[PDB]
């Protein structure tokens, strides 16, 4: 499960809402540890 | 859709903090103007804290969520003005700054 | 570019207004610019009236939508504002200004920020 | 992240060249199909 907002909400062009800024609770190289990761996805890569 | 304090006042040299808030702001850029009495308003800030060339370094600002702040560092007597902010639906309103 | 407003300095109550603005040293034709009017009652803050594209497309402030027509004369480089019957609440300064916009990318994709009024005139003061 | 400002990806085709190209395609379709008829080009019908 990924948590997201818009990358640049303050955009009035064709790209508004196209790039999303998402966060994860991601696996680290050690089995017992997690890391918080922020990354960008395109609208076409995700669904609600 | 924005609200503003009716006034702000500072002593010369202090930082004025003029704010605007409302529902459009998390999605839209704020723009700010400095209106001297008897004159058309002067744009001081655009696109959330960017300033036009010719505007003093005193003018800066920031925002979070629904609130935007126009900050004037080192406010001088020459800065007293009617300050306005806008976002859209397509305008806002303003605050009186005395020094 | 300078902007010079003109119109009646006096209108009767329950009487219409026609205001114009000359774009001096400039033109109304193309560019990223939009033309617009804003009202300022002498004791009040600003109220946006409306905007026009050089294409003729318009956007009016809902508060005055039923009362306002905006048009640009691109042969004269004169920006016009027509108001319906005017009352005491309209005793205000009417300003002419040019709103900016820039371009980063494709114009057809609207890739270009937005600026509010960058260039202002002096304002027509109308007694009602 | 994006080091600047967000823009939409796009492709540029010379308009006149494309028109000449279709004219050639239509002329050839007419050789075996529609000698005196109408050829209409349209966008795709749908799917992902
Ligand atoms: C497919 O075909 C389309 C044409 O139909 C073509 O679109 C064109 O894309 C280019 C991409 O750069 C657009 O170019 C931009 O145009 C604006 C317009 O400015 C006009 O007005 C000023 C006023 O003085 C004139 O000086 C200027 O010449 C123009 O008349 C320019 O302002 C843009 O300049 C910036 O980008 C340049 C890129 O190299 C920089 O060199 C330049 O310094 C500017 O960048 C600076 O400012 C940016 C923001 O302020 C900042 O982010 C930068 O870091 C830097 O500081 C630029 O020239 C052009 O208008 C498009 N035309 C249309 C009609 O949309 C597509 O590109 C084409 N596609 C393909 C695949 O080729
Ligand atoms: C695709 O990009 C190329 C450049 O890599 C464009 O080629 C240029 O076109 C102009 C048009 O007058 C010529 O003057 C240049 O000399 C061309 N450059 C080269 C390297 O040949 C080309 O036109 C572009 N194609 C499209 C469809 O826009
Ligand atoms: C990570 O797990 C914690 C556990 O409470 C949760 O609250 C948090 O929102 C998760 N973060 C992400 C980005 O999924
Ligand atoms: C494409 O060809 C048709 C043929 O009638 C012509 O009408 C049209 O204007 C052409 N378009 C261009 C870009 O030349
Ligand atoms: C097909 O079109 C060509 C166009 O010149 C014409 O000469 C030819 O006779 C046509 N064929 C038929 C069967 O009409």
């Amino acid at each position: 499960t990924l948590q997201c907002t818009n990358y640049a909400p303050k955009l009035r062009s064709m790209m508004r809402g196209e790039i999303k800024n998402c966060s994860f609770n991601m696996t680290t190289e050690l089995r017992d540890k997690k890391q918080k990761v922020y990354s960008l996805f395109y609208r076409l890569d995700v669904v609600q | 859709e924005l609200t503003q304090p009716p006034s702000v006042s500072v002593s010369p040299g202090q930082t004025a903090r003029i704010t605007c808030s409302g529902d459009a702001l998390p999605k839209q850029y704020a723009y700010w103007y400095q209106q001297k009495p008897g004159q058309a308003p002067v744009l001081v800030i655009y696109k959330d804290s960017e300033r036009p060339s010719g505007i003093p370094e005193r003018f800066s600002g920031s925002s979070s969520g629904t609130t935007v702040t126009l900050t004037i560092s080192g406010v001088q007597a020459e800065d007293e003005a009617d300050y306005y902010c806008q976002s859209a639906d397509v305008f806002g309103g303003g605050t009186k700054l005395t020094v | 570019v300078q902007l010079q407003e003109s119109g009646p300095g006096l209108v009767k109550p329950s009487q219409t207004l026609s205001l114009t603005c000359t774009v001096s040293g400039g033109s109304i034709s193309s560019g990223s610019y939009y033309w617009s009017w804003i009202r300022q009652p002498a004791g009040k803050g600003l109220e946006w009236i409306g905007r026009i594209y050089t294409s003729g497309s318009t956007n009016y402030n809902p508060s005055l939508k039923s009362r306002v027509t905006i048009s640009v004369d691109t042969s004269k480089n004169q920006f016009s504002l027509k108001l319906s019957s005017v009352t005491a609440a309209d005793t205000a300064v009417y300003y002419c200004a040019r709103e900016g916009f820039t371009i980063f990318g494709v114009v057809t994709f609207s890739e270009g920020y937005y600026y509010g009024m960058d260039v202002w005139g002096k304002g027509t003061t109308v007694t009602v | 992240d994006v080091l600047g400002h967000v823009r939409m990806a796009h492709c540029n085709i010379s308009k006149a060249t494309w028109n000449e190209t279709l004219g050639k395609v239509v002329k050839q379709l007419r050789k075996h199909f529609g000698n005196n008829t109408i050829i209409r080009f349209a966008q795709s019908s749908g799917g992902d």
